[PDB]
């Protein structure tokens, strides 16, 4: 009940984040948004548990630049696709 | 909290807002007349008395021609864009240093920083949303502008920060009771006033609406209303960042009216770099923002680091 | 002159942390007095409530 | 040499050198002004400290002039 | 910020209605087949601009995140002087400085600050 | 002000 | 009562996130997304920075992704549909009404603002950012940062790496 | 939580008579109140940071209130107008209210001060400052550090290390 | 807390990440409770500190209190709802804002 | 709490029945969900809301008739006999094993799949009357070699603890 009335609900927005990061789609630009989805509701979650504590928020920034390395790791891996290939089809990339 | 507080920040801050578009209406005003007297030509001087109600005549005409409902473009994000774009550019002027409290605004160069952020989000997606490839070009020069100056803005804005020690602007009134902050940070009134063209697209910085590179830039399908809103949101923008170089480089107070004086002095030196120096290339401008202003930002950032210790330590 | 300036705002800002100084035990005595006459009766509504 | 270059090619980098190498200076002379003397113990303090007599932080307390 | 949101919401509300005025009271005439078109400067387009578009600053978009989220852990340090170890924080602050100095100016002497072409 | 105190 | 508008319009919004294919519907749906974040994550800090940090954040990223949502996948269709309109509307609805008609203390956060401290909280009277952010520039976890900036200075050379400038610009079938 | 085993202190020590004065008129005058109530608010901000208990130091708390009290009465009862002035200049004088925006009613309060009780105004950072005093109530011992009898013990370094009976006895080996 | 496997100069930074120390109001229950983490160990701590494990459990998670806090808050509505509660002394009487 | 939350051995061997139903065939249940859930996306993708749950039902379904057929062919041999033994979880083996045949419509894969699961029934029957565990919890477990005290190698010094080993 404690855990339903409080912070169930990230777990639910992170869990649909992640079926958006796992879903059929056409182009990988989709998944790195859902990536910043996955981000955002992580952010949430450890804002709620650096949060219980007094002054430990200064973690929430490390957690940020993490995930912007994170994101430009997507973006310069995306970027390389055009170095191969012509476009950034899920389909167009080899399945083995 | 108190009922009645609620009641006048309600009314001061539609005042504020109501006072801030008419301004921005004789803002247009002034600058058709002094920028016509940069020249030998004069402003507009025969419609009304001697050309005061002129700007009531181009709201009249805009807010009565057709609108525009372009073919290929996408029509309902076309529409809300202006709508968001002047929201931001009068929502930012909620950040003004009263001295009575309007509002307490303990972060005061963050609230800027995100508004400035989203005021060309908004620019970008009107550029995107005419479907014209003019649009589409000058949307794509205001996102490379914005990647340019941004964190030039933000590292120059910590140096202001150094000077006072929190980041509330009224702050700023009780380190200036001596001097004006013009005598230290004039190469920063350089550049917070190159800064503050790139942040409101004005010449020399001018690639998000360009009339002889594009034609009229991102602003080529908006008419009748469209293009008002997204006018006064550019000049409300020139509003803010004469009030913040009033602010930071000039006296913070606001009971004197010769801050507004010098507010009317800096929207006219807003003007007058408009009429004197040409346009640059926007790829000019990010070897500009990122070789010279950021660099000149980290190393002056150093210096008012050492100075804040050696200062800290004499008290 | 902004270091003689920032003595005025540093003199400025130590006067006001020592009227606060001076005017906070009057303040935390008055919320400790009331602090243990809400919980009395907070310990018997919770006495009254869950009979 | 390579003076003369950037400073007719780069001269805002250069003015920016010397204002961070004088910003290091004046660092390195506040740190040793401020650790010179007790800095580390204020003369005022944030909050309200009481001190007892006994105590070894007590006699380390400033007896200056405002 | 509860006052934030509600004046936010009435920045918003009063710019829905000047829109919807200026709507309202423009002149309404009938829509042309070739009124409604890009204009292109006044010829056929041969392309959408939802045609795909090369991005010469990849490199500096990306550098500019990652000197973003560097802002991002510079703006405390303003509150921090006050309230810490002189020595610690200057060891800190004149480090964090000189590595982003260094980084930039080697981006200088690679040319990667240069847009590709 | 000080007529809220009562004369003791 | 603003907290459970922001729990229905997150999770509105969510359902939104899960059923868009266009990049630009999740890019403005993300936009609201982060809106409606930051201002949840301010009300349980007794000061308001890292929501603001975030915005920062989260605005410096996405302004790339628009160049690489006009530089791939440009031309992409949008398809309105009416049951996940009724759906979200319904949903919206009812949890507004579902709030409504909610006890407020107990779906309140349990976390503490700067007025939920007690007053004989003397770190509460300081400025308002201070104690938090101050462990960053302090003895024990200084090191971090300093392997936060060699981090991202790996970061910008790992990023120089993989994107080669001198092979030209980037879009589709180049 | 509060259990019916903690004893609290009963309604009748509670209900005295308690400081109602505003926080301008708390502000006027506040130089010279904590001149006069030194030793009260000293020891029991002293003995509110050691023992961390509201039900003790509850007499501190009322020699603090009456201190400040019988200095109101003080002031009360010699040129009342003129604290009327001060704190009227400093509620409306300025938002927050800073004893710089005003300074003449000041200087006519401590002309008046001066004449009635010879006190003079103390300097701008008197209160500011770490405070020592000596107090009448005995310290609180510190913590004896916590016995652990039957801990997890290790190798001693004196112990004797003979060679291995038959080796590593493992596996044919010695 | 846990332990670091194969423990290097590396761990000293990351050690002091998160802790209840730095000016919190349970951190002295934790510093207890490290106390015999660091004599009994990780292991015979799980067993042989079960008092000092949920004395900070209890008191920086709130379990109990808050599951105490929603039994006091779903007997007065569901009193309300069986009719022992009358809808106008449904509350009680407020606290003053200067108290806590 | 419910008749769902039952083991196969909380009760002797022959004395109940539906308890031994109900778990045997929540094995069966856990073993089918979990193959058909990396069965139905991985390979032979039934791209439909309706044959999705047809291969659910085929990969679920014959597991149930297992656990059935065994279970009651054990109640039946242990309730037949009065001994209890290892040839009652053979004849159950053949039965699951002939379940098997008659899902696949092969004779052979019934015996060799009878003679495997017999097998697995009488190791399974010398597992609980001899006393020794399939899975054990494991009584030795090495969190380190010798000297893990000693090898604390960091720079930061350790300030004075807060505890002693004395007696007050
Ligand atoms: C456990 C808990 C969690 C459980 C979660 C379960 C639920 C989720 C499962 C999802 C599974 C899945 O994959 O589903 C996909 C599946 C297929 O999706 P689809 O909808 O077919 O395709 C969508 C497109 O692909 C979309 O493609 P696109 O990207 O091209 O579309 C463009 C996109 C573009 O969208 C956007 O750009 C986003 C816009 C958002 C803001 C809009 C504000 C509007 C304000 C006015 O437009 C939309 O998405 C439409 C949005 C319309 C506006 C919504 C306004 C309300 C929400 C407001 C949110 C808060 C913002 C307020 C404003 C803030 C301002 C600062 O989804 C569904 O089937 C939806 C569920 C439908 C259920 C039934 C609904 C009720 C019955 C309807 C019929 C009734 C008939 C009655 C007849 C009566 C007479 C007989
Ligand atoms: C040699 O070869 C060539 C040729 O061959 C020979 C050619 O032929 C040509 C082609 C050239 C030509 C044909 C002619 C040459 C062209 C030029 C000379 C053009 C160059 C000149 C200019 C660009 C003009 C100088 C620029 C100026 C003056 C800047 C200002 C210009 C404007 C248009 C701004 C005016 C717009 C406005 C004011 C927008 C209106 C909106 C508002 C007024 C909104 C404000 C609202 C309010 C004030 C009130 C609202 C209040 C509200 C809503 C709230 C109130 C509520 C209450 C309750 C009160 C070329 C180039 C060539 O090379
Ligand atoms: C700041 C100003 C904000 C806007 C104020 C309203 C618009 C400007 C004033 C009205 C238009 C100009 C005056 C005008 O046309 O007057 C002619 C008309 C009279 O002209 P008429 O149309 O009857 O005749 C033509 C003129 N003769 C006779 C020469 C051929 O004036 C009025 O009707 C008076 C209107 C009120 C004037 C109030 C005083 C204004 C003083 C100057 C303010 C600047
Ligand atoms: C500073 C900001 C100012 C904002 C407002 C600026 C303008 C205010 C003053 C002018 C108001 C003009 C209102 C009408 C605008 C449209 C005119 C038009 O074409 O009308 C044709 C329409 C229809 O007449 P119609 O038969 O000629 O139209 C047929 C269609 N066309 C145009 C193609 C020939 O007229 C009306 O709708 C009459 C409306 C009368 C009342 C108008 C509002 C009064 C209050 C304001
Ligand atoms: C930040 C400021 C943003 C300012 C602009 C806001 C635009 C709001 C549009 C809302 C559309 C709602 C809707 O139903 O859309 C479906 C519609 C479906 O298209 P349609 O043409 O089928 O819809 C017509 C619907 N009828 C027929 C009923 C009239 O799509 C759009 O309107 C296009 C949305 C484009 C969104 C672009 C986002 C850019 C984000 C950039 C940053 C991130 C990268
Ligand atoms: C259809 C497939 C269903 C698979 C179900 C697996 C269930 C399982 O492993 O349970 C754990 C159990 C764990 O067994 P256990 O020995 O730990 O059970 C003791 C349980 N208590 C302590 C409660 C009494 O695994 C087994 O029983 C495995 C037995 C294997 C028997 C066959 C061996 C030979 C194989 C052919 C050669
Ligand atoms: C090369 C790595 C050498 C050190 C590895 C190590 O300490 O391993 C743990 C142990 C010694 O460490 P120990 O003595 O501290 O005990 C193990 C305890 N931990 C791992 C938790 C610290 O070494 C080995 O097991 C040998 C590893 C190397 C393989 C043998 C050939 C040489
Ligand atoms: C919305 C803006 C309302 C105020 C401005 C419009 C009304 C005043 C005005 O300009 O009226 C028109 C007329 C002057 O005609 P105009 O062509 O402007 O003069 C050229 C000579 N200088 O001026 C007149 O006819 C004067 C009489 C009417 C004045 C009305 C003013 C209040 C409306
Ligand atoms: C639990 C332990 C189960 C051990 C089973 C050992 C035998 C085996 O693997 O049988 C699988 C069986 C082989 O059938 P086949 O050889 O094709 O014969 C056709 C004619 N009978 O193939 C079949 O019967 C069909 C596929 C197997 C379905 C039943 C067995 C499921 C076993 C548990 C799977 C758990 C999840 C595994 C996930 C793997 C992901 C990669
Ligand atoms: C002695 C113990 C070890 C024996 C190992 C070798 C025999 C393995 C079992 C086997 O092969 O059984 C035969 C049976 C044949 O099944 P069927 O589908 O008819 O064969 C198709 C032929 N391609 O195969 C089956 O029925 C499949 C049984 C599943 C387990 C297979 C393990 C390998
Ligand atoms: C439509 C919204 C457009 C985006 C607005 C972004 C605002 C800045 C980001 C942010 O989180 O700021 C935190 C700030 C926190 O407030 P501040 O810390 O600025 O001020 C304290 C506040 C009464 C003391 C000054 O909140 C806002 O700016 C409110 C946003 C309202 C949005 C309404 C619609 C949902
Ligand atoms: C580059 C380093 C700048 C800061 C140096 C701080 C230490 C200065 C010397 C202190 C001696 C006690």
């Amino acid at each position: 009940m404690i855990m339903i009335l409080y912070w169930s609900l990230p777990m639910i927005l992170f869990i649909l984040g992640l079926f958006c990061f796992v879903s059929n789609r056409k182009h990988l630009l989709s998944m790195l948004l859902s990536l910043e989805f996955i981000v955002l509701m992580l952010f949430f979650m450890l804002f709620i548990y650096l949060n219980m504590l007094n002054y430990e928020s200064y973690f929430s920034m490390m957690f940020l630049t993490f995930s912007v390395c994170e994101g430009a790791l997507g973006l310069s891996i995306l970027v390389s696709m055009i170095r191969t290939h012509g476009n950034d089809y899920f389909q167009s990339f080899s399945i083995m | 909290m108190f009922y009645m507080e609620f009641i006048l920040s309600l009314i001061g801050s539609l005042l504020l807002i109501i006072c801030v578009l008419v301004s921005v209406a004789f803002l247009t005003l002034l600058e058709r007349k002094v920028l016509g007297y940069i020249q030998i030509r004069k402003g507009p001087n025969k419609v009304g008395l001697m050309g005061i109600p002129q700007p009531f005549c181009d709201a009249i005409k805009l807010f009565t021609k057709e609108q525009t409902y372009p073919l290929l473009s996408n029509y309902l994000s076309y529409y809300i864009s202006p709508i968001f774009s002047l929201f931001l550019s009068l929502f930012v002027w909620m950040c003004m240093p009263f001295f009575v409290k309007l509002y307490s605004f303990n972060l005061g160069g963050l609230f800027f920083l995100c508004c400035t952020s989203l005021g060309v989000y908004t620019v970008m997606v009107a550029g995107w949303s005419s479907n014209s490839n003019y649009a589409l070009l000058g949307g794509l020069r205001a996102v490379a502008q914005t990647i340019s100056y941004e964190v030039s803005l933000a590292l120059i804005l910590l140096s202001f920060i150094f000077l006072i020690g929190s980041y509330n602007m009224i702050y700023f009134f009780f380190y200036q009771v001596y001097m004006w902050f013009l005598i230290i940070l004039f190469p920063m009134a350089l550049v917070w006033v190159s800064i503050s063209l790139a942040e409101t697209n004005r010449t020399p910085f001018d690639f998000a609406e360009g009339e002889s590179e594009l034609v009229s830039g991102f602003n080529v399908e908006y008419s009748s209303g469209g293009f008002a809103l997204i006018f006064m949101a550019e000049y409300a923008s020139i509003l803010f960042m004469s009030m913040l170089f009033c602010v930071i480089f000039l006296g913070c107070d606001v009971f004197n009216l010769l801050f507004y004086m010098k507010l009317t002095f800096i929207s006219f030196v807003f003007i007058w770099v408009r009429g004197t120096l040409p346009r640059f290339r926007y790829d000019k401008l990010m070897y500009l923002a990122w070789k010279c202003f950021l660099s000149f930002s980290l190393n002056y950032l150093l210096f008012f680091i050492g100075f804040k210790i050696l200062l800290f330590s004499l008290l | 002159i902004y270091y003689l300036t920032a003595k005025k705002v540093k003199r400025d800002e130590i006067e006001m942390r020592s009227a606060q100084n001076v005017i906070f035990p009057i303040l935390v005595a008055e919320r400790d007095r009331e602090f243990l006459r809400q919980l009395r009766r907070n310990r018997d509504e919770e006495a009254e409530l869950m009979k | 040499s390579l003076l003369k270059r950037a400073w007719n090619e780069i001269p805002d980098i250069v003015g920016g050198s010397a204002l961070a190498l004088a910003g290091i200076v004046m660092a390195t002379i506040g740190v040793a002004n401020y650790y010179a003397k007790d800095g580390d113990n204020r003369r005022y303090k944030l909050g309200y400290v009481v001190y007892r007599h006994d105590d070894p932080r007590a006699l380390k307390v400033r007896n200056d002039e405002d | 910020m509860f006052s934030i949101i509600f004046i936010a919401l009435l920045i918003l509300l009063i710019t829905t209605i000047v829109m919807f005025l200026a709507s309202i009271l423009s002149k309404k005439a009938l829509i042309d087949r070739e009124k409604s078109s890009p204009f292109e400067c006044g010829f056929d387009p041969k392309s959408s601009s939802r045609l795909p578009f090369s991005l010469r600053f990849f490199l500096i978009t990306i550098i500019f995140l990652i000197f973003d989220v560097e802002i991002a852990l510079i703006l405390p340090m303003i509150i921090i002087m006050k309230y810490s170890n002189i020595m610690i924080w200057t060891i800190t602050s004149i480090i964090f400085i000189l590595i982003l100095l260094i980084g930039l100016y080697h981006e200088w002497n690679q040319g990667m600050l240069n847009w590709s072409n | 002000g000080l007529e809220q105190i009562p004369d003791e | 009562m603003i907290q459970l508008m922001l729990y229905s319009l997150i999770i509105t919004t969510s359902i939104i996130f899960l059923n868009m294919i266009h990049p630009l519907a999740l890019g403005l749906t993300l936009l609201i997304q982060t809106i409606f974040v930051c201002l949840l994550t301010g009300l349980m800090t007794k000061s308001f920075w890292y929501s603001y940090i975030l915005f920062l954040i989260f605005l410096g990223g996405m302004l790339v992704l628009f160049i690489y949502v006009t530089s791939l996948a440009s031309n992409e269709m949008f398809n309105l549909s009416m049951k996940l309109t009724l759906f979200s509307s319904l949903i919206l609805i009812f949890m507004l009404i579902l709030s409504f008609i909610m006890d407020k203390t107990s779906s309140s956060l349990f976390l503490m603002n700067n007025d939920m401290q007690s007053i004989i909280n003397m770190n509460s009277y300081f400025m308002e950012n201070s104690l938090s952010l101050n462990k960053l520039y302090n003895f024990p976890t200084n090191f971090i940062t300093i392997l936060l900036m060699n981090y991202l200075l790996i970061t910008l050379i790992v990023i120089v790496k993989i994107t080669k400038l001198f092979k030209g610009p980037i879009r589709m079938m180049s | 939580v509060i259990t019916n085993n903690t004893t609290l202190p009963e309604e009748s020590e509670l209900n005295v008579q308690e400081l109602n004065l505003s926080s301008a008129a708390l502000r006027a005058g506040a130089f010279h109140l904590g001149k006069q109530c030194e030793q009260a608010n000293n020891e029991f901000m002293l003995c509110r940071q050691e023992l961390d208990d509201p039900r003790a130091c509850l007499a501190e708390g009322k020699a603090v209130t009456s201190c400040a009290l019988d200095f109101f009465r003080k002031v009360k009862k010699t040129c009342h107008e003129e604290f009327t002035q001060y704190a009227t200049c400093l509620d409306k004088s300025s938002g927050t209210m800073a004893f710089s925006h005003c300074r003449k009613t000041q200087g006519v309060f401590d002309k008046c001060i001066k004449d009635n009780f010879d006190w003079d105004r103390p300097s701008y950072g008197y209160f500011s400052r770490a405070k020592v005093i000596q107090s009448a109530r005995e310290a609180p011992k510190k913590e004896e550090k916590v016995s652990y009898p039957d801990a997890t013990p290790g190798l001693p370094e004196d112990y004797p290390k003979p060679p291995a009976k038959y080796g590593s006895r493992f596996h044919w080996l010695e | 807390s846990l332990t670091p496997f194969l423990r290097l100069p590396l761990t000293d930074l990351t050690g002091c990440l998160i802790n209840h120390q730095t000016y919190d109001k349970c951190g002295k229950f934790e510093m207890k409770m490290m106390e015999c983490f660091e004599a009994y160990g990780l292991e015979r701590g799980k067993r042989e500190c079960a008092d000092l494990i949920s004395d900070f459990q209890e008191c920086v998670g709130m379990q109990k209190q808050l599951m105490r806090f929603h039994a006091m808050r779903n007997e007065r509505y569901k009193q309300w709802l069986k009719g022992e509660r009358k809808g106008q002394e449904f509350f009680a009487d407020p606290p003053r804002v200067d108290a806590y | 709490m419910s008749l769902l939350r039952s083991k196969y051995y909380d009760h002797p061997d022959g004395e109940d029945a539906f308890g031994k139903i109900v778990a045997t065939n929540k094995y069966a249940v856990s073993a089918g969900v979990a193959w058909s859930m990396f069965d139905v996306l991985t390979l032979s993708k039934p791209q439909g809301y309706l044959p999705t749950l047809g291969r659910f039902a085929y990969n679920t379904g014959p597991l149930m008739g297992m656990a059935t057929a065994f279970t009651l062919t054990t109640l039946v041999a242990t309730n037949a006999r009065g001994k209890d033994d290892k040839i009652n979880y053979l004849i159950g083996g053949f039965a699951a094993g002939g379940v098997f045949g008659a899902w696949k419509h092969n004779h052979v894969a019934g015996l060799c799949a009878g003679l495997f699961l017999g097998i697995a029934g009488v190791i399974k029957k010398m597992s609980i009357e001899q006393g020794w565990e399939f899975f054990p919890n494991t009584p030795i477990k090495q969190y380190g070699g010798l000297n893990i005290a000693g090898n604390d190698w960091t720079i930061m010094a350790d300030p004075p603890k807060n505890w002693t080993t004395e007696k007050p």
